[PDB]
């Protein structure tokens, strides 16, 4: 659900 | 199995393999490459990364898809699949955290280097800890743990707060806060914290700079309008 | 490696890996199933279709990358990873046409099992002709021509002009024409008469079959607004 | 670029 580095 | 192929050509192949989005091939060609036993330049670590973090990252989202569907359950069948899914995710983080103890983090002396392997080793125990549910459950947490903390006080006293590599670093532990360590206030203040001090220190930037810095930025404010 | 899994566990794991979009274990569930030597069920034939035309997909897309690359290019880089994925993209060809020849084709009786499988032969050796280079160019390319044109003869005398099988394997095999025969002109009339004998027989169809065929059908029509 | 049944 929440964003770690892409 | 690349033992016998150039490390230039391995190099030229993961790039190649990159362009075709085939991560798994990305994947084994860089571990060729490592296992050389030189260390990597910038663009060389950006690429073990970008074709690990793909591969696991279409492992996570089908073990989730699984696990869903094995919760709604609750034959043997789902669970079975469901653990093949894991096995194998668990082999790839093994992989890539064996690359690293053999021997990537001990030869990293620059910041750069060394914070951008510590921060793998966090993100690689964090996927582990995301399917834990054994004995060693809190030593994998508290491994993620360890590993991103090293790499926090490194970035910290020899890196700008715009840092990208920093910046993913904290951008990640606050993921691992909340989602891992059950810790949102933690995840939040690490957040906040790691924006505002970036946006003081944006005017200092080039324009290509400031570019790199504020889209890793912006995951941040994403997060925090998701927890907030 | 799947003869001890039960059939019913072979084909409900092949529903989860679809679900979970894991398309090279999907084919090796489906591979399994079809080797434990009983007849495919409708619903069985398409999981099977859906799970190698993904996995060939992607090599092909990947392929047509590299193939691209090495192109533009004329080290031996290049042409060894387009060479490789070559290989293993004519491997899982050779592997499916391996299961209708054993012995999925000689046990099929009814129309919509035949076609279905002979169309399946007609693709995956136009996907083999697609790289084809060699000696065997020619008779590559003849074996699907023969597989479609079988196709083609049963769905003509034993199925509708909408039904989705025999409007897929028509769309299938004009592109054979157009992509692969350099004949264009056999591509187009093929779309054409195609998707006009099937406009004629939409009055006779409920409202789901309706759905299904006009779907299909508006694919001749992009295919003919490409090539007119 | 044509299309084939998807
Ligand atoms: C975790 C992580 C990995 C890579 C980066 N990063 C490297 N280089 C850039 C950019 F192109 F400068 F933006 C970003 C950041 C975090
Ligand atoms: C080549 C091919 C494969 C499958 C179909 N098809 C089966 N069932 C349908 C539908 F759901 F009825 F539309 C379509 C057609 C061609
Ligand atoms: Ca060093
Ligand atoms: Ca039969």
């Amino acid at each position: 659900r929440p964003s770690s580095w892409r | 199995a690349m033992g016998s192929m150039e490390r230039a050509s391995l190099i030229q192949k993961a790039k190649l393999a990159e362009q075709a989005e085939r991560y798994e091939d990305m994947a084994a060609f860089m571990k060729g490459a490592v296992e050389k036993g030189e260390e990597l330049s910038c663009e060389e670590r950006n690429l073990l990364s970008v074709a690990y973090k793909n591969v696991v990252g279409g492992q996570r989202a089908a073990w989730r898809v699984l696990s869903s569907i094995e919760q709604k359950s609750n034959g043997p069948e789902v669970r079975e699949y469901r653990e093949k899914v894991e096995t194998e995710l668990q082999g790839v983080c093994d992989t890539v955290l064996g690359l690293l103890d053999s021997h990537l983090i001990k030869e990293a002396g620059d910041a750069e280097s060394r914070v951008f392997y510590l921060k793998m080793k966090g993100d690689y125990y964090r996927y582990l800890a995301e399917v834990a549910t054994g004995d060693d459950k809190k030593r994998i947490i508290d491994s993620a743990r360890s590993a991103y903390q090293e790499a926090m006080d490194i970035s910290k006293k020899e890196m700008p707060p715009t840092n990208p590599i920093r910046l993913g670093l904290a951008l990640n532990f606050s993921v691992f806060h909340y989602e891992i360590a059950n810790s949102p206030e933690e995840a939040i203040s690490l957040a906040k914290t790691t924006f505002d001090e970036a946006m003081a220190d944006l005017h200092t930037l080039s324009e290509d700079s400031y570019k790199d810095s504020t889209l890793i930025m912006q995951l941040l404010r994403d997060n925090l309008t998701l927890w907030t």
